[PDB]
RNA sequence: GUCAAGUGAAGAAGCGCAUACGGUGGAUGCCUUGGCAGUCAGAGGCGAUGAAAGACGUGGUAGCCUGCGAAAAGCUUCGGG
RNA sequence: GGGGAGUGAAAUAGAACCUGAAACCGUAUGCGUACAAGCAGUGGGAGCCUACUUGUUAGGUGACUGCGUACCUUUUGUAUA
RNA sequence: ACCCACUCCCGUUGAAAAGGUAGGGGAUGACUUGUGGAUCGGAGUGAAAGGCUAAUCAAGCUCGGAGAUAGCUGGUUCUCC
RNA sequence: GGGCUCAAACCACACACCGAAGCUGCGGGUGUCACGUAAGUGACGCGGUAGAGGAGCGUUCUGUAAGCCUGUGAAGGUGAGUUGAGAAGCUUGCUGGAGGUAUCAGAAGUGCGAAUGCUGACAUGAGUAACGACAAUGGGUGUGAAAAACACCCACGCCGAAAGACCAAGGGUUCCUGCGCAACGUUAAUCGACGCAGGGUUAGUCGGUUCCUAAGGCGAGGCUGAAAAGCGUAGUCGAUG
């Protein structure tokens, strides 16, 4: 099964209209000022305030 | 499944190098052929 | 469906999850803290949890069940020398799952699986 | 001795696109399918220019109609009485005077009106 | 001023990293930043790159200031391609066509 | 002010048309390194004194082309310059 | 891979390099578009926007509405499924 | 084992231009198999199916006669009177 | 179709009106005749396939042209305006950076949307199917810009008349080491049968060569055949022995 007609650009991006990607939800930690994922340990190695992986 | 070519670098010499090109005449028509063409290759 | 059933398949046969908890928990033991899965990590906590529970009695009966469920020496030891009465008055929650970013190479959500007193 | 095409083939089919601006689609951007809307839209604008002069008085017609019913005439006794009495006075200029000028529309209804009876 | 870094071949389609550019089209370049740093998407880390070299363009060569710069024009463009063939089933042979894009993220105080 | 009835903009997930600027692509123009066809001549053969055609070598530095042949991008001599 | 600097008459002549068309893909702006049925135009036509010539103007868009079933070929005959 | 290919299912833009899984037949023989060799285009070879002769067979492939022939199908390009 | 019934039905009569690219009006073009030895007037025409007849546009080249235009900007490209009944012409902004060609003639590879046309580029399907045996992974450490895949360690699992080790054929440097990751690898890659460079294969006894022959080949003379050749003696090759 197979197209009889092509589709036109106006059609394309009409079903491309639901592709938009989505932001995440982004935290502060307090103890340093850093940017993380909302509840993921931060890149530095902290969660709610402790350091957990200690690199 | 075996296939057509099942190489053998003595058949292939015996078959189609240049001593059995150059033993007939219609061998050597080859030769003559092939050089007034120009290929790089000859025989194999 | 799968109406109130427990367990995570993890696309894989019963006998490899079986040995995959098994060697995870024994790691888990060994070190104190691993980095996994996020869906492993949390079914992690089943496995292991269990053997902390039965490594606070010290028996020899304790530790061979302890063997039949890990099948690692240094893990039966550490469990009843060290890590069943180091949790001799928790009350079960003995690890600590902590979500940390994904997987750089197929974007799997992971975890951090610590002991609770010192990982 | 050898003619190449491609300046003359190019000045061709710019035209044609050109005269497919405002197209949608394929209709404005590919030649093969805007050669088609551009004859097309030829053969609708021939006919529309008759059609227009249909569509303007069957308009002139209907207005001139309001306009005399609201005198006490329809538009077929108007134009008889416009007959009768030898107004000259044709559908668009009626049309126009029945909207903008009332009072004007009014005396040569009234003047239908005498003529018929 | 409006500085612009271009990265010529990003080595992703242009279908793909414009999903990334939609995200940080307009926004102030610390918020962008952040998006990019923890985005699932591999566009993400490419255009993050072209992004941070605009920024240091726009501090070198300008002079400005990270807080009062904004991601003012953010495109993608098609690249050249890459042909490929793909063996099929019964002999059928299939052409790839391995995509890349031009990316240009322009920052911009104003 | 309250209520009722009537009327009703702006707020586009996306899309269309126009315009501007790009991207892709490599048309067009202009160009020529190479061809095509003649005209006038030349030469009308080369080879067991080893041909046509090659292989492998040959250079300060890897490869390929050209030349050359263990005397190997060349040796001797006679002229030109 | 870029941004400056520099070279150059010219770098959007930067080595995939003269010119740099079209399909095709974008970003920006203007207008239109979520009660509406079909070859997508054409006739009429409001509003909005822009520019001056400041409304009998130019450009862009175009609500709403009349009419309207591509082209080629082949055929007695084709929207023709 | 090896040779084979009876059934079903899968696969049918296949992992595969003939396969796979599960079953199946022969398995000291008119057996299977390696290397080398002989026979070929109106010719070969055939425990015979018009089978096979390099994924091509009621007359292989390749080049030439050759731009075969085609009362047939398709196509045939700017403008106006 | 809505709806319609002393009709918005039917029968008869009458007066109106609507209604086409028909007719008339107004403006324009063109054909043929006639008058005009003129510009032009008059009359009648002017739907059209196959097809006949007539009149033109434009493109490339040659002559006109050792001319004319052109770096104070050619051809080409891209907009705008404007002219003609049309093919089309002309003027100009921008781009472009060295060529172009008036006029009138002469020659044609002279005009493309179709041919399941040919070549290249790029769409749609669609960020969809798929990522190639369902033997299987988990963790720790390192390195690295970056690690699910690389290396190591601890576990787990798979083959084991092979999924292990060889000889032959076939391939030909793929072998090892250092450096490296664009492309290749159906993902990433620091890794590689991938890129760059260097290194590496040592025989009286292994296998060839050499000796000997099988099938079969070639084959001095020879016999045969229009030619080309065919067959074959002496011989000489030819292993799988
Ligand atoms: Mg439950
Ligand atoms: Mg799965
Ligand atoms: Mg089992
Ligand atoms: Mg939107
Ligand atoms: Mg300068
Ligand atoms: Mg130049
Ligand atoms: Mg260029
Ligand atoms: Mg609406
Ligand atoms: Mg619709
Ligand atoms: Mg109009
Ligand atoms: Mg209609
Ligand atoms: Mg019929
Ligand atoms: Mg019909
Ligand atoms: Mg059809
Ligand atoms: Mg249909
Ligand atoms: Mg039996
Ligand atoms: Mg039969
Ligand atoms: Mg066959
Ligand atoms: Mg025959
Ligand atoms: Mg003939
Ligand atoms: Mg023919
Ligand atoms: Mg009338
Ligand atoms: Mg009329
Ligand atoms: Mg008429
Ligand atoms: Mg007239
Ligand atoms: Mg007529
Ligand atoms: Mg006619
Ligand atoms: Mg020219
Ligand atoms: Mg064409
Ligand atoms: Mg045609
Ligand atoms: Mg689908
Ligand atoms: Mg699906
Ligand atoms: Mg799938
Ligand atoms: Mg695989
Ligand atoms: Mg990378
Ligand atoms: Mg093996
Ligand atoms: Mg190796
Ligand atoms: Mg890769
Ligand atoms: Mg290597
Ligand atoms: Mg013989
Ligand atoms: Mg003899
Ligand atoms: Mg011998
Ligand atoms: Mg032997």
């Amino acid at each position: 099964a197979v197209q009889q007609n092509k589709k036109s650009r106006s059609a394309r991006d009409m079903r491309r209209s639901h592709d938009a990607l989505e932001s995440n939800a982004l935290s502060v930690e307090k103890s340093t000022g850093e940017v993380h994922l909302r509840h993921h340990v931060s890149p530095d190695g902290f969660y709610r305030g402790r350091k957990v992986v200690d690199k | 499944m075996k296939r057509t070519f099942q190489p053998s670098t003595l058949k292939r010499a015996r078959v189609h190098g240049f001593r059995a090109r150059m033993a007939t005449k219609n061998g050597r028509q080859v030769l003559s052929r092939r050089r007034a063409k120009g290929r790089k290759r000859l025989t194999v | 469906m799968r109406h109130r059933k427990s367990g995570r398949h993890l696309s894989r046969t019963s006998a490899h999850r079986k040995a995959m908890f098994q060697n995870m928990a024994v790691s888990l033991f060994e070190h104190e803290l691993i980095k996994t899965t996020l869906p492993k990590a949390k079914e992690l906590r089943r496995v292991a949890e269990p053997l902390i529970t039965l490594a606070k009695e010290d028996s020899v009966a304790n530790r061979r069940l302890a063997f039949d469920r890990t099948r690692s020496k240094a893990a039966v030891g550490k469990l009843f020398n060290d890590l069943g009465k180091r949790y001799a008055n928790r009350p079960g929650g003995y690890l600590r799952i902590l979500k940390c970013g994904f997987r750089a190479g197929d974007n799997a959500p992971m975890a951090y699986v610590e002991l609770v007193d010192r990982p | 001795a050898r003619v190449k095409r491609g300046v003359i083939a190019r000045r061709r089919h710019k035209k044609i696109l050109k005269l497919a601006k405002g197209y949608y689609g394929a209709r404005s951007r590919v030649f093969r399918v805007a050669k088609q809307a551009v004859i097309k839209a030829g053969q609708y604008a021939y006919r529309d220019r008759r059609q227009r002069k249909r569509q303007f008085r069957a308009l002139w017609i209907a207005r001139i109609n309001a306009g005399a019913r609201q005198n006490g005439l329809s538009y077929s006794r108007l134009i008889a009485g416009l007959k009768k009495a030898a107004i000259e006075i044709d559908r668009k200029v009626l049309a126009d005077l029945a909207v903008n000028e009332k009072a004007a529309f009014t005396a040569i209804v009234e003047k239908a009106k005498a003529s018929l009876a | 001023m409006e500085v612009a870094a271009k990265l010529s071949g990003a080595r992703i389609s242009a279908q793909k990293a414009r999903l990334v550019a939609d995200q940080i089209r307009g926004k102030k370049v610390g918020e962008a930043l952040n998006l990019l740093a923890f985005s699932s998407k591999k566009a993400a880390e490419i255009m993050k790159k072209v992004l941070e070299s605009a920024v240091a363009n726009a501090e070198h060569n300008e002079g400005a200031d990270v807080d009062d710069l904004k991601v003012s024009t953010v495109f993608v463009n098609e690249g050249r391609s890459l042909k490929r063939i793909m063996p099929r089933a019964k002999g059928r042979a299939d052409r790839i066509v391995k995509r890349s894009c031009h990316i240009t993220v322009k920052v911009a105080d104003k």
